[PDB]
């Protein structure tokens, strides 16, 4: 997970 | 979404919610958005963790996430493509984008409604300034700092960013280049977040609503110099009509 994810999974 | 209100699907009729089915009801994971009756374009690294087109289910016509809803559409994925340079890089995501093939289980796409519409992908240039004010929906946190998720649909306005302004080091500087699309408001008060990510980005192009963008990072959410940076969808026309057309 990159740190700016805005993933609900990161 | 962070600001903006909450909506009914009507006013987003092309957002697609896409679930992951558990060992036990599906989760949410991505939004996306719907391009043509069969086909849903989403974010890549929402399939990264499970790239198998088997344990998604995409449902179109949702206001409210994970209940059923009047007028909705369930599909399984028939046909999930990543793209094929799709890489992460400790910030950012890049070449973030992936098609779906939906089918329901008597074989039929998508069935237009008063909830259910495809949206136009950009053209290939366009003559003539449009506005640069486009909608942003999804069911992603309200703020960077919540738990918990917000269950309703919302959406908002952003204005586009220049990828020169993105660039700029107090903005995201290097990490931004022509594949991706900022966008942020001049306040700094509505913002895509957490969760939202898949979902579209609405620009008004020759008088259509047109995806202009796909969520894809941002370093928290409405953080001030710390736009949304979105798939700029216009740079994959041709990847895009290579498989679906």
């Amino acid at each position: 997970c990159p740190a700016y994810s805005r993933y609900i999974g990161c | 979404i962070v600001g903006g209100e909450f909506t009914e699907v009507e006013n987003q009729p092309w957002f697609a919610a896409i679930y992951q089915k558990n060992k036990s009801p599906p989760s949410f994971k991505c939004g996306g958005s719907l391009i043509s009756p069969c086909w849903v374009a989403s974010a890549a690294h929402c399939f990264i963790q499970l790239p198998k087109k088997e344990n998604y289910v995409v449902y179109l016509g949702q206001s409210k996430e994970s209940s059923y809803n009047p007028g909705e559409m369930k599909f399984e994925v028939e046909q999930l493509i990543l793209h094929e340079y799709y890489r992460e890089d400790s910030l950012a995501y890049h070449n973030d984008i992936a098609l779906l093939k939906i089918r329901t289980s008597t074989g039929q796409c998508a069935q237009p409604s008063r909830s259910i519409q495809t949206i136009a992908l950009p053209p290939r240039f366009t003559d003539a300034p449009f506005g640069s004010d486009c909608e942003i929906t999804g069911f992603g946190k309200e703020s960077e700092s919540d738990y918990l998720y917000p269950k309703n649909l919302k959406m908002s306005v952003v204005k586009l960013v220049s990828h020169e302004q993105c660039m700029q080091p107090h903005y995201y500087g290097s990490e931004i280049n022509y594949k991706m699309l900022c966008a942020a408001d001049p306040e700094w008060k509505t913002d895509s977040c957490k969760g939202d990510s898949g979902g579209p980005l609405i620009c008004n192009i020759e008088g259509r609503p047109t995806l202009s963008g796909i969520v894809s990072w941002g370093r928290g959410c409405a953080e001030k110099n710390k736009p949304g940076v979105y798939t700029r969808v216009s740079h994959f026309l041709d990847w895009i009509q290579s498989h679906i057309g």
